[PDB]
């Protein structure tokens, strides 16, 4: 079986290097041609690197030459990625493909063949905040055909693990988990409701359960109709 | 026997291209190389650039550059250049030059040495060549000497020969060579002084011939 | 470089169907050319290179074709394990850029979306942020616009726009959108609204909360 | 004869890369059976030209040893292999001996050694002080001099560099277009032969 | 870039002398990678020497070649008639290859007075437009000559052809034709002619005048 | 026995071109007085190895026929024309009964048998169905399939044509010297005693 193992990912803040490692398993290290790859969120994909087989034909995007630089060692079967000047455009997963023809583009047979899973790297100056919970109160305005809609608004949290329950895990139908937008302040945010009847409103119990690793922060609102 | 062969006069329009050749025989072509000199008259000499033979590697000059272009062939054994953006400064006799090489040695120096390929760039198309009679008079006589003489004005093509009487008197016979004037025409002249007692007594005349125009002129003088 | 281009950004596909993709470059790239298969949070697979030569181990469905400047991909028929993202890379020059990407997708019927609207709670009042949040739920057609108005007068550059991906029951869409503005700023205007233009309503609906109203 | 035991025919032939005309590469081959068939199994236009043996009885007959070892050359080039011929690739680079008992096969690869741009991993060298013995590997880099007078290590006027790549393009004809080539040759010495062909029946 | 200049600008001596001719490079180059050729008039050039301390095949012992680092010296043991030419040296080795000005060598015995003549222009000429003075020089070792136009006592410069013959191989003798042309107009407007050589054979400047009135 | 007029033994021998080794001709000479002096006289002769006969009682014995062949051989492959031997030749070309009663004779053909370029008129056979009958003339010029296609033809690979042609050089050695050669073969039946020697009365 062929196998891509790539490691070195994780949170760089801007100005400091890193270099990203990518070993093999399966196939001839030395005769074989790879390419490293980038991709954003919701961004499709981008080429970054490839490399030959002797060391004899490189090449850089454009957008990242001078920056990067691409080693390779058969003596161990590693590729190497190191890392210069940072900047905001860097925060993507990376995979360490792999080319089937001993060389770049040109020849009539040419694909990127494996792909690894790749790993994750985010650049930012900042650090760990624990994220806020806000109630999002149903009202009149929130009961259509007889069903309310509730829920919360996860704020202000740097680091990206979130788990939302309703109920401690008891309450999960009508939950819509929306994934994590990042705001122009640089603190990524997600809200999360559930639809419930309106008649249960005042009489069950809503549990809203938030989760930061890094943060060590776990807080629970409760969400209550408004009084008028 | 080791020779080398250039291609003929060539006439250009300034803007256009021109193609010069080089053949060699009597020797080892592919293990030399061949080295392009042009100049111009009465002028310093100056390099183009080289090509070696064997792997076809060209090196120019920084002056001549984005306007030459070298080739070669080993079935035909000739090399051939290319000079573009032709203008009135190319007009030049060039010469290709190689080191010999009897048989897997080669010279250090650049023996062989081409005729030279006279290349000419003008507007101008060819004309026939105007003859003017300079005839004795008591102005030209000093001490009994009389100068007298034919000047050949406005032709564009340069080759024209001047001789005096079909070649019967030569001593004394002094042609000048030709200078461009503004019109683009060329004109040159030609004197031959002859003792005092000898005016008036048999005819002179100068014949002036123009090959490219096909013109020939006895004028009497 | 060498640009691409996919015509039919998104196609809405069931069981058995035919569906055709066309991605065109701008110089003729001969047919160095090669189509990737993403599946949803998974590494792409190779599926077909030179846009005629299978690889290996790919179902008999899929196919290609291409001259010049025009490649198309085809699937002759449809299974759920074939609903992802394609794109097209080329392989003229060296500087290799793939597609903007095509994404085929399940098949509904119009659904007609609810709308709720969240006024400020205290608690984020006092934090020094007023933010109003408009929520769009249950409809099938994704292509929908969400409109801001304040004081009848429209908002727009302050508000942020996020959508869920196809539920696996009801295969719809849910939208949520968020209107940032500071606390100063909020009290000193009286009328809040959100506008929803969608296919499922002939008309847009027009829903407002007040400030100053419990 | 279970027929278990074949020869590794398929790493010489289907192979991502060959080495460089100036540097072959030679592999042994022993103790195993043949299977001659497989050589017709690809290739659209193959060449067979077996000097020195019969090109269709081979199977029977028990050999020695095999040699095999491949390159890639242009179009002429492969003419210029037959042994006896005189070239500069063949009297510079590989110099088949007169006393040639061995097969040759020459098949294009235009699809899988082309680049639009123009490869630069083949090289082949130019010319050398003298002619190359039979079954004689060179790999040296150092310059020529080509003159009496030594060239000192740098390049320059009567000093070139001996070593010329090829520049493989679509657009080229046929004659410029690549080719590969693997050459066969059979030996036999006191040793019991295990390298017998098929036995059927 | 390697530029070379040679000091002597002319060489001027007698056959069976002996010769030295000196080329500077402005930087230091290969120690035998220089080349001497000689070319005459009208003819392609031939080398003399290469590898910049050897002969080539056909050249006789009398031209010999020395010199290094920016600095070559050639000499020639007995001067013969046919060996008056011109002599360039040449670089080999550095990535640009250039030459040498050029050093003439000529051949010089006493100055003499020359012989001058003057000829305004012929009638076919005026019939035909224009006009044109020739003034002529013939006999004069040097070659280098100075001559003044003048027009009604007013010096003219701008419109004047200079055309000079090479070494006669009979006497070394030199001619010089200096020729002025004008329009039918503009010659006829003006009355006095003149060419005066300041010829440094010649003690004095010497003046030949003539007027368009007894034309 | 009476009729002494000679037996035409100068046409064979003294000819201006020979045939190829595979067409060889045969010519039957009857009344007539054999002359064997000549055939070793003139032209130098070598490998008179005589079969079952000895050379020096050839003119005494009365025989019964004599058929005359020529052609021209390889100069390693001259050794073929032997009884008891197998070969390439003597399997596909020219082979001799092991009951053979006759001479055999060669000798160099340099002057005459030897091209600048090469000789292309001689062809022979490199491989057919078995081995031929004794006294065999084949004239057979369609291809042959080696494995199940039928090429019909032309075929790349998997046929092959038959007829190959020789290529003689002066610059060759004295091994690739071609050879002409002329066999004898005899018959001792003695009835009719057509071909008696030079004998009194
Ligand atoms: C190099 O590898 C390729 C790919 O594996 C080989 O291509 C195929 O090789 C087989 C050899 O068996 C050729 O014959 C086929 O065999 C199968 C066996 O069941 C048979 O069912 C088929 O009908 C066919 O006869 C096959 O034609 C060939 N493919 C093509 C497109 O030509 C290739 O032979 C290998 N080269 C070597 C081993 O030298
Ligand atoms: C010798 O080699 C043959 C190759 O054909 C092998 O095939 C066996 O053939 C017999 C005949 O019926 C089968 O019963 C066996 O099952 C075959 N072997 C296997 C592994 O399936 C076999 O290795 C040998 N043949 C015998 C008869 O042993």
């Amino acid at each position: 079986e062929v196998q891509l193992v790539e490691s070195g990912g994780g949170l760089v803040q801007p100005g400091r290097s890193l270099r990203l490692s990518c070993a093999a398993s399966g196939f001839r290290f030395d005769d074989y041609a790879l390419h490293w790859v980038r991709q954003a969120p919701e961004k499709g994909l981008e080429w970054v690197s490839g490399i030959s087989w002797n060391s004899n034909n490189i090449g850089y995007a454009e957008s990242v030459k001078g920056r990067f630089t691409i080693s390779r060692d058969t003596a161990k079967k590693s590729l190497y990625l190191q890392m210069n000047d940072l900047r905001a455009e860097d925060t993507a997963l990376y995979y360490c493909v792999k080319d089937r023809h001993y060389d770049s583009s040109g020849y009539f047979v040419n694909g990127f063949d494996i792909w690894g899973q790749g790993t994750l790297v985010t650049v930012s100056a900042a650090s760990t905040k624990g994220p806020s919970v806000f109630p999002l109160a149903p009202s009149s305005k929130s009961t259509s055909g007889g069903t309310a809609a509730l829920g919360c608004l996860v704020k202000d949290y740097f680091p990206e693990p979130v788990t939302v329950s309703w109920n401690s895990g008891a309450l999960t139908s009508g939950v819509h988990t929306f994934p994590a937008v990042l705001q122009s302040s640089g603190l990524y945010s997600l809200s999360s409701v559930v639809t419930v009847p309106s008649s249960s409103l005042g009489t069950q119990t809503y549990i809203c359960n938030v989760n930061h690793k890094p943060s060590n922060t776990k807080v629970d609102k409760r969400v209550e109709p408004k009084s008028c | 026997q080791m020779q080398l062969v250039q291609s003929g006069p060539e006439v250009k329009k300034p803007g256009t291209s021109v193609k010069v050749s080089c053949k060699a025989s009597g020797f080892t072509f592919t293990s030399s190389a061949v080295q392009w000199v042009r100049q111009a008259r009465g002028q310093r000499l100056e390099w183009i650039g080289w090509i070696v033979v064997g792997s076809g590697n060209t090196d120019y000059a920084q002056q001549f550059q984005e306007r030459v272009t070298i080739t070669r062939d080993m079935s035909t054994s000739t090399a051939y250049m290319e000079l573009s953006s032709l203008g009135s400064e190319d007009t030049a006799v060039y010469y290709c030059a190689a080191p010999n090489c009897s048989g897997g040695s080669c010279y250090d120096g650049f023996d062989l040495w081409g005729q030279g390929t006279m290349v000419t760039v003008s507007s101008a198309s060819t004309k026939g060549p105007s003859v003017f009679p300079l005839a004795p008079s008591s102005k030209s006589t000093s001490g009994g000497t009389a100068a007298l003489g034919c000047l050949v004005k406005d032709y564009f093509p340069e080759p024209v020969t001047v001789s005096w009487n079909s070649g019967a008197l030569t001593s004394g016979v002094h042609t000048f060579p030709a200078v461009l004037q503004s019109s683009g025409l060329y004109s040159l002249s030609s004197v031959v002084t002859v003792p005092s007692s000898s005016l008036g007594t048999q005819t002179y005349i100068c014949n002036v011939n123009h090959k490219p125009s096909n013109t020939k002129v006895d004028k009497k003088v | 470089d060498i640009q691409l281009t996919q015509s039919p950004s998104f196609l809405s596909a069931s069981v058995g169907d035919r569906v055709t993709v066309t991605c065109r470059a701008s110089q003729g790239i001969s047919s160095y050319v090669a189509w990737y298969q993403q599946k949803a949070g998974k590494a792409p697979t190779l599926l077909i290179y030179t846009a005629s030569t299978l690889q290996s181990g790919v179902p008999s469905r899929f196919s290609g074709s291409g001259s010049g400047t025009e490649f198309t991909l085809t699937i002759s028929s449809l299974q759920p394990e074939d609903f992802a993202t394609y794109y097209c890379q080329q392989l003229h020059s060296y500087p290799v850029t793939f597609g903007q990407g095509t994404r085929l997708d399940i098949e509904r019927t119009v659904a007609a979306p609810s709308v709720f609207i969240f006024p400020p709670s205290d608690e984020q009042l006092k934090s020094g942020t007023a933010s109003v949040v408009c929520l769009l739920n249950n409809f099938y057609p994704r292509e929908a616009k969400v409109q801001w108005k304040v004081d009848n007068a429209l908002q727009s550059g302050n508000s942020q726009e996020s959508v869920t991906e196809q539920d696996s029951k009801d295969s719809t869409y849910s939208l949520s959108s968020t209107l940032t503005l500071s606390k100063a700023d909020y009290e000193k205007h009286k009328v809040y609204a959100c506008e929803v233009t969608h296919q499922g309503l002939s008309s847009p609906v027009t829903k407002s909360f007040n400030r100053g109203e419990c | 004869p279970n027929i278990t035991n074949l020869c590794p025919f398929d790493e010489v032939f289907n192979a991502t890369r060959f080495a460089s005309v100036y540097a072959w590469n030679r592999k042994r081959i022993s103790n195993c059976v043949a299977d001659y068939s497989v050589l017709y199994n690809l290739a659209p236009f193959f060449t067979f030209k077996c000097y020195g043996v019969s090109p269709t009885k081979l199977n029977d007959l028990c050999f020695t040893n095999v040699y095999a070892d491949s390159f890639v050359i242009r179009g002429d080039e492969v003419r210029q292999i037959a042994p006896g011929q005189t070239g500069n690739i063949a009297d510079y680079n590989y110099k088949l001996p007169d006393d040639f008992t061995g097969c040759v096969i020459a098949w294009n690869s235009n699809k899988l050694d082309s680049k639009v741009s123009g490869n630069y991993n083949y090289l082949y060298r130019l010319f050398r002080k003298s002619n190359l013995k039979p079954f004689e590997r060179d790999i040296s880099t150092e310059i020529y001099q080509a003159g009496n007078k030594p060239c000192n290590g740098v390049a320059g006027f009567n000093c070139y560099f001996p070593l010329r790549s090829y520049s493989f393009r679509p657009t080229y004809g046929v004659g410029h277009q690549p080719y590969r080539v693997v050459v066969l040759s059979f030996e036999l010495l006191h040793a019991p032969a295990t390298v017998c062909g098929p036995k059927k029946s």
